[PDB]
Parts: C-alpha cells; sequence; structure tokens
C-alpha cells in the first residue's frame, strides 16, 4: 500500500468512517469539530462546527445526505453533508459515546454513557424522510425507544445494527455482547461473555451477518449474528482499540497499542505503532503496517476494500491505498481453489 | 613549439611558473611587440614580476617564462586558457615545467565491482531457481504510482516489487532483458544487477527515445527537444561496454523512430539523407570506405536479418521510375533492383531470417487511384535472387510473415468488414493462397514467436475484438474480449498473450488482460491510471539439430511425459500442513452457505463479500 498523512485534528482521533461509495472519509477527534475528506487524495472537503466538546462518534447515512455525531458536550447533532450545516440537535442527560444509522437510514442509535446516576442506555431515534430526496421531514425530540442497561450487564459501550436492521448488537463495559430484537420492541434475546476487559470496538462485515469485537484484553473475536456463535479468535499481545473485517480479501485489521509513558523512544523506533493484518479464516498474523506515533484508536476500511484509514492518539489520520501485491496476496491452497474453478 | 612531435606537459608540474610555448617569433619590431601583447594577455592573472625570454643556439625563441608575486596563480593561469591566437603560427600553448618531488611511475589502476552480463545470468538463473509453474516476467507501469515487477504464476501474476516513481516517462528493456533502460529527465540510466541499481547512466537531457543496438552493445539516445545538451548533436550514441559517448550526429525532422537503423550484428549503422545514404561503422562509428552513397529519392530503408544487406526503395523521382533495391554491404552493390512503375506507396517486409523480402506494392492507373495491391517476393537463398510475383487484390491494409518460417497472413479492407486471406508454401514451389475466413473487426495481425498461433486483433475498438487462429492450415480457435484494447505482446516462446489498455491511449477501462494460447483467459486486472506493460525478453539460450530432433520425438498423436508430472507436483503442493487449511477454507464456505440459505428464506436477502454495483 501507499500511505499519506492527513493533518487537521490537533487532538487524538476518536473515529473515522467511509461513506457507502467510499469516496468520502469522515473523522472526529477530541477537538469539537469533525472533518470530511476526499478519500482519493486526502484533501479536506470541509468541517462540521457546533459542538463544544470532544466528538466521540460520527456516522454517515446510506445516501450520504446526513451525518450524525455524538459529543462529550451532552448532545447529538444531525448534519447536512452538502453544506455542513447542523439541521437538528438533541440534548442528552449524559455524554454520547457512539452513534450509528440503521442500514436504510430511517433510525440511528446513540449510546448514552452511564455517568453520575444514569444507568446508561441505547437510544433509538427516527428520521422521517421524503422518499425521493431523502431530506428529513420530521424528527421527534424523544427517542422512540430506550434500551436501558440490561439487568446483569454493565453499560453498553458500542452498538450497531445487523442485516436489514433486524437486530441491534451491543458490547458492554464488562466484556459481554448482547443482542436485541428490533421487531419485538427491542427485547433482549441473548448474550455471550467474551473479554476480560471492556469491549472497545465492534464492527460488521460488509453484509452485516457477522461482526468482529476487540478489547484492551488483547483478544479479538469474529461472531455470527444469528447464533452468536464465536467463529474465529485472533490472539495478540497488544491491547486493542479497534478492529475491522475487510471486503474483497479475507483479511481482518486490528489496531491498538499501549502509550509509552516513561521509557525513552529512539528516532529509529519512532513511528512504529502498527495495524496488524490477520487472515480471517486461518487466524494467522500476515502483516504489520507501521506509521503511527501513538496507539491506533480507530480503523475504517472502504466498502470497496481498496483503502483503509487509521486515526491515532498522535492526532493524525493515515490513509492507505492498496497495491497489486495486496490484491494478489494468497495462501497456496487459495491459489489452488481459485484455479479449480476453470 | 614547431617540431611535429612537440607538446606541452601532460599534467601539472611545479605550481609557480608560467611556461608558454610557440610565441610570436622574432623579426622587425616583434621582440618588443611580444612584451607589448604579453603584458596585456598575462596581466589579467596579476602583474608580471619576472619575465625570462631566452634564446637557444641562436635559433629564434619559441618559448618564454613568466612569474608572479603570488606564484600559485600560475597553476590556474595555464588551466584558465590555452590556444589564444595572434598572427601566423602564434597560438599560445600553455604549461608548467615538471614536478621533482612527485613522479607518475605506476598507480593503483582501476576496480570494477560488477558489469552488464551478471543480470543476463540474473534472467536465466532466476528462470531456473524460482519454484513456479510456469511463465514470463514483467515490467508493469500501473500499480501504484510505481514501476512494478511481476511473474506469471498461472493462478495470478504475483508482484515481486513496486518501486515509486522509478521512471519519469517510460521504461524500456534491453534486447535479452540484460539491463533495464529507465528514463530520468536528468539522464538515461541502465539499471543492472539482480536486485536493480544504476550501474551506468548517460547525461543527455531533452531525450525521449532511448533504444539499443539489437546485440546489446550500444545505446542510441535522441532528443526531439533541443537544449544546449545536444548542440545540435541530438542523435547521441553511447557504448555500453566502455560507458562512453562515441558519437553525436546532428538532428532530424523525418520520420518514424528508429530514424537511424542498425544492422543485425551491430556492425553497421545508417541514416538517409534524401539525396545520399550515409553508412557508419562499428567499432568506433567511422564512415564506411570514407564515403557516403549518392543515391537519390529513397522513401525508406530496412536492414536484413541476414549478413549483410539493406532493402530500400525509390518512388517516381523526376527522370527515374519507381524501384525496390536490395543492396549488399560492405561491398555496397545494388545486387537486385526491380523497377515497379507508377506506385503510390510500397512497404518492405523482411522474413525474420533474411530468407525472403516481400514487397507490398500499391499501383496507380491513369485515374490516379490506389487500384490494386500486389505482393512480389524476392528469394535470397536461391540462385541469382528469383522473384515470386504472387498476388493481385483490392486494398491490402496489413501483411505479416510467419515468425521463423515462410507462411503469411493478409488483411483486405472495404468488404465492408475487414477480410482475411491466408498463404502457405506449395510442395511444387511458389507461395500461394490456401485459405480465407469471413469478414471481421481485425485490423492488426500479430503472430506467435512459435509460428503456430496468429492473433487477428481489432486494436483501438471499444468491443470486441481479439480472434485467435492455429496454423498450418489456419483454423480459428477462439474469439475474446478486450474493452478498449490498445497494446499487445506475446511470450518469446508463444505460450501466453498479454493485451493492455494504456491511459495514454484510452480512458473508459484501463487494464491488462492475460490469456493462454488455447482460448483460456487467465485474468484481467483493471489498473487505475495504467501506463504500460512490457514482458522482459527471454531468448532461447541455445538451439541445435538434436534439440530440433527432440521436439519431433513423439511423432504427433499426444504426449504425456512432462505436464502430467508438473500437475502431480502441483497435486503434492496440496499436502502436508496444507490439509488443515483446506479444511478451514471448507468449513468457512459451508458456514457461509448455511447463513446464505437461511437469509434467502427468512427475509429474501443475498449475502456478499463486497458492496454491489
Amino acid at each position: 500500500m501507499k500511505a499519506i498523512k492527513l493533518t487537521g485534528h490537533e487532538r487524538p482521533l476518536t473515529q473515522v468512517k467511509y461513506n457507502k461509495e467510499g469516496d468520502l472519509l469522515f473523522s472526529c477527534s477530541k477537538d469539537s469539530s469533525a472533518s470530511v475528506w476526499y478519500s482519493l487524495n486526502g484533501e479536506r472537503l470541509g468541517t462540521l462546527d457546533g459542538h463544544t466538546g470532544t466528538i466521540w462518534s460520527i456516522d454517515v447515512d446510506c445516501f450520504t445526505k446526513y451525518c450524525v455525531t455524538g459529543s462529550a458536550d451532552y448532545s447529538i447533532k444531525l448534519w447536512d453533508v452538502s453544506n455542513g450545516q447542523c439541521v437538528a440537535t438533541w440534548k442528552s442527560p449524559v455524554p454520547v459515546k457512539r452513534v450509528e444509522f440503521s442500514p436504510c437510514g430511517n433510525y440511528f442509535l446513540a449510546i448514552l454513557d452511564n455517568v453520575m446516576k444514569n444507568p446508561g442506555s441505547i437510544n433509538i431515534y427516527e428520521i422521517e424522510r421524503d422518499s425521493a430526496t431523502h431530506e428529513l421531514t420530521k424528527v421527534s425530540e424523544e427517542p422512540i425507544h430506550k434500551i436501558i442497561t440490561h439487568e446483569g450487564l454493565d453499560a453498553a459501550t458500542v452498538a450497531g445494527w445487523s442485516t436489514k436492521g433486524k437486530y441491534i448488537i451491543a458490547g458492554h463495559k464488562d466484556g459481554k455482547i448482547s443482542k436485541y430484537d428490533v421487531s419485538n420492541n427491542y427485547e433482549y434475546v441473548d448474550s455471550i461473555d467474551l473479554h476480560e476487559k471492556s469491549i472497545s470496538d465492534m464492527q460488521f462485515s460488509p453484509d452485516l451477518t457477522y461482526f468482529i469485537t476487540s478489547s484492551r484484553d488483547t483478544n479479538s473475536f469474529l461472531v455470527d449474528v444469528s447464533t452468536l456463535q464465536v467463529l474465529k479468535k485472533y490472539e495478540t499481545d497488544c491491547p486493542l482499540n479497534t478492529a475491522v473485517i475487510t471486503p474483497l480479501k479475507e483479511f481482518i485489521i486490528l489496531g491498538g497499542g499501549q502509550e509509552a509513558k516513561d521509557v525513552t523512544t529512539t528516532s529509529a523506533n519512532e513511528g512504529k505503532f502498527e495495524a496488524r493484518f490477520y487472515h480471517k479464516i486461518f487466524e494467522e498474523e500476515i502483516g504489520r503496517v507501521q506509521g503511527h506515533f501513538g496507539p491506533l484508536n480507530t480503523v475504517a476500511i472502504s466498502p470497496q476494500g481498496t483503502s483503509y484509514a487509521s486515526g491515532g492518539e498522535d492526532g493524525f489520520i493515515r490513509l492507505h491505498h492498496f497495491e497489486k501485491s495486496y490484491f494478489d496476496f494468497k495462501y497456496d491452497v487459495e491459489k489452488a481453489a481459485e484455479a479449480k474453478e476453470h | 613549439g614547431d617540431v611535429l612531435k612537440d607538446r606541452p606537459q601532460e599534467a601539472d608540474g611545479i605550481d609557480s611558473v608560467i611556461v608558454v610555448d610557440n610565441v610570436p617569433q622574432v623579426g622587425p619590431d616583434r621582440l618588443e611587440k611580444l612584451k607589448n601583447v604579453i603584458h596585456k594577455i598575462f596581466s589579467k592573472f596579476g602583474k608580471i614580476t619576472n619575465d625570462f625570454y631566452p634564446e637557444e643556439d641562436g635559433k629564434t625563441k619559441g618559448y618564454i617564462f613568466l612569474e608572479y608575486a603570488s606564484p600559485a596563480h600560475a597553476v590556474d593561469a595555464v588551466k584558465n586558457a590555452d590556444g589564444y591566437k595572434l598572427d601566423k603560427q602564434h597560438t599560445f600553448r600553455v604549461n608548467l615545467f615538471t614536478d621533482f618531488d612527485k613522479y607518475m611511475t605506476i598507480s593503483d589502476e582501476w576496480d570494477i565491482p560488477e558489469k552488464q552480463p551478471f543480470k543476463d545470468l540474473g534472467n536465466l538463473r532466476y528462470w531456473l531457481e524460482e519454484a513456479e509453474c510456469r511463465d514470463q516476467y514483467s515490467v508493469i507501469f500501473e500499480s501504484g504510482d510505481r514501476t512494478s515487477i511481476f511473474w506469471n504464476d498461472v493462478k495470478d501474476p504475483v508482484s515481486i516489487e513496486e518501486r515509486a516513481r522509478w521512471t519519469e516517462t517510460y521504461v524500456r528493456w534491453s534486447p535479452k532483458g540484460t539491463y533495464l533502460a529507465t528514463f530520468h529527465q536528468r539522464g538515461i540510466a541502465l539499471w543492472g544487477g539482480e536486485k536493480f541499481k544504476q550501474i551506468q547512466r548517460f547525461s543527455h537531457q531533452g531525450v525521449q527515445l532511448i533504444d539499443f543496438s539489437p546485440c546489446e552493445r550500444y545505446l542510441v539516445t535522441f532528443s526531439p527537444l533541443m537544449d544546449t545538451q545536444d548542440d545540435p548533436q541530438a542523435i547521441i550514441i553511447w557504448d555500453i561496454l566502455t560507458g562512453h559517448k562515441k558519437r553525436g550526429f546532428h538532428c532530424e525532422s523525418s520520420a518514424h523512430w528508429p530514424i537511424f537503423k542498425w544492422s543485425h550484428d551491430g556492425k553497421f549503422f545508417a541514416r538517409m539523407t534524401l539525396d545520399t545514404l550515409s553508412i557508419y561503422e562499428t567499432p568506433s562509428m567511422g564512415l564506411l570506405d570514407k564515403k557516403s552513397l549518392k543515391i537519390s529519392g529513397i522513401k525508406d530503408f530496412s536492414w536484413s536479418p541476414g549478413g549483410n544487406i539493406i532493402a530500400f526503395w525509390v518512388p517516381e523521382d523526376k527522370d527515374i521510375p519507381a524501384r525496390v533495391t536490395l543492396m549488399q554491404l560492405p561491398s555496397r552493390q545494388e545486387i537486385r533492383v526491380r523497377n515497379l512503375f507508377n506506385v503510390v506507396d510500397c512497404k518492405l517486409h523482411w522474413q525474420k531470417n533474411g530468407d525472403y523480402l516481400c514487397v507490398k506494392v500499391d499501383r496507380t492507373p491513369k485515374g490516379t487511384q490506389g487500384v490494386v495491391t500486389n505482393f512480389e517476393i524476392f528469394r535470397m537463398r536461391e540462385k541469382q535472387v528469383p522473384v515470386d510475383v504472387v498476388e493481385m487484390k483490392e486494398t491490402i491494409i496489413a501483411f505479416a510473415w510467419e515468425p521463423n518460417g515462410s507462411k503469411f497472413a493478409v488483411l483486405h479492407g472495404e468488404a465492408p468488414r475487414i477480410s482475411v486471406s491466408f498463404y502457405h508454401v506449395k510442395s511444387n514451389g511458389k507461395i500461394e493462397l490456401s485459405k480465407m475466413f469471413d469478414k471481421q473487426q481485425a485490423n492488426t495481425i500479430f503472430w506467435s514467436p512459435q509460428g503456430q498461433f496468429v492473433v487477428l486483433a481489432g486494436l483501438r475498438s471499444m468491443n470486441g475484438a481479439l480472434a485467435f487462429v492455429d496454423t498450418s492450415d489456419c483454423t480459428v480457435m477462439n474469439i475474446a474480449e478486450h474493452y478498449m484494447a490498445s497494446d499487445v505482446e506475446w511470450d518469446p516462446t508463444g505460450r501466453y498473450v498479454v493485451t493492455s489498455v494504456s491511459w495514454w491511449s484510452h480512458k473508459v477501462d484501463n487494464a491488462y488482460w492475460l490469456w493462454t494460447f488455447q482460448g483460456r483467459l487467465l485474468q484481467k486486472n483493471n489498473k487505475d491510471r495504467f501506463c504500460q506493460l512490457l514482458w522482459r525478453p527471454r531468448p532461447p539460450t541455445l538451439l541445435s539439430q538434436e534439440q530440433i530432433k527432440q521436439i519431433k520425438k513423439d511423432l504427433k498423436k499426444y504426449s504425456k511425459i512432462f505436464e502430467q508430472k508438473d500437475r502431480l507436483s502441483q497435486s503434492k503442493a496440496s499436502k502436508e500442513l496444507v490439509e488443515r487449511r483446506r479444511a478451514m477454507m471448507e468449513d468457512f464456505r459451508k458456514y457461509g452457505k448455511a447463513a446464505q440459505e437461511l437469509y434467502v428464506g427468512q427475509k429474501n436477502e443475498r449475502l456478499e463479500l463486497r458492496g454491489g454495483v
């Protein structure tokens, strides 16, 4: 791959996202404005200004019409992507740590942190849209449902929707994953106990039928939506902040790291926080890609599988375009089976 | 001074003293007039502080000595200029008299760490050592912003390296693939050694053309952009074995590159002046016979593969009706001339061994039309160069010989799709039409180096347009895609065809397409701003009567000796730790089919691994 470095944020990155066609990249950080970048060259398209606190989460709808942000300033905002204006704000009694649109763009969930005495919860909001322009017509000030921290779990930290929005999957501060049935008024269906530490990320495969978890306990699990069966385990010696499933190739990208603190780093050893690529099916580390000056906090892959971006505690985003060696990377039994076709 | 063996000192001597030789000779006024000029010419180094004007046996004084208050200006002074010129034979010649503390007796001489033929082995050697199964090396402009190296591993081309901005325009192979010629705008480089570094680089800017003698010994560089690099010697010839510029030749206006054409052995090199053919000679790039050949009206010239002959041709020039000439060198005699009479154009097509010259001749009636194309074939092994007149037909737009052989294929226009005609040699002598096939989109005839397979290609078409024929007795095997095809190349032994779409030519798909001689596509790989593809040359290392016999051993039926063993080796490559991974792949495809089923049934959804268009 070739990498270039985007600078805009002077503060640690909290989330990067591609849009559905993979030509724009959205990012937020501990600063109070989010940025939008062309994913072709890393040019900055513009910024989203209005929050007064760290923005923890950003998401962009399937039409690339609105993006939504969740903030430490106790608010969620909805933004119109074409002019960067805020079109709706909801106030929250607690910080909002994560936001995600449903696959068709009519709902978004927001994770409300369990602070002060609030037990925390996943709020669901409805955006009624014009069926032609996908512009909004109505937003309600209330969520249409609140999944309060389930009895026996700690608060959710991450959540996303499965295929067609039929389930919400969540990860919690006690290393558990839980599942909620959207048709049945978001009722609790099941949970599994995976990590010894909090779940720090959870991301979906391209069809939304399986997902990948990561934790600072150094492990990552590939998990099936319908059964919650664990399919694969990637075992590392590194505390993980983030993980993704790649399209096109059978790869997994993991990212995290431990801040240096007291030990001296030499100029030879500087810039060596890496993303690790694993083969998805064989569970084997196949590469490490250097370039960051602090832990990786977020990774995102384009839906075309042709680039990936990572945002660091160093305040940079590295944007990576894959090359021919990547596309042709193949185990011998994979060459064999791809040729067996003809 | 004056003696025809006399010279200044050949290196610096003591620093402090001017020796200037062949001064203004003595005569009336000249003695004090010499001081009068000397104290202007030599005063610009500082004021003259001592001068010594000796005389020698009473002969007129050829040299003087001059000194300065800062003496070490003298070593600059006899470097700052030489040859400054007054009346008669007076052309001031500068030096310092000899050192007496140092001497020039023996040195450490000259290291070379490695030279050119090592990466000739670093072509052939790699072809043996490397594990796969089964083919050619590239040579790709496109993936990424990088000039990039690949094999042909049957399953995919595997990437060996991708080097960021290796060439600043275009990259060119040496004839056996020995060096890679890489253009940098501050001087052409020959990249050598197994892991690729510059071993030789030639300083010529404004260059765009960067091509070799066919025997890998000499490089010719041409600047169509004048600089003050050329002045005005734009065709510059560099010797690869020495590493030196042997010649420059002044610039050009006409026509296609190579404008300056080598013989097959690289003995001779030549260019047309319209009124005179100039012939230049290896090893030092001299002028043959000390002459140039005063022949007028030449429209192009082509060297034979055979030792050593030029085919050239003249149209109707004033008093002279049109002709094709075969000329032998170094004799310089027009050994076979045939006047062709009233021709719009002609094209001179050598067979690849020099056995035949086919001329494609377009003749003119009194209506001023290109009415008929003729093919007339000179035979060069046969006594007194006999001529096969063969064809008469409408608008021939392409012709190509069988590589290493004697068959040929031809394309005719205006039917309204392009017509294809196929020619073979008769057992009774003569070469004659043997087959045809219905009209098509093919505009370019491209034959396999192994003779059997010919590609009929409709290059620069949006669709289709590649058709494939096996030969003897020309039978169509296959017809295939290549959307916006521009570029085409073959394996040196005819196993694989590669075709591409350069981003210089076209921009609606940009790709390389890789295909096996049979009618099986291997892959098509789209590439983002695709510049170029070239295979690395691989000539068969030796050829002999016993190798030619071994090729005939199984007599024709089938054979089963080699390929079944390579497939058995590939079958072994599915075993031992492999089995656990095969099992994993399998278990994954099954898990996926199961979810695939359920989802189609429960909610009518089709699972995928990449976001659909």
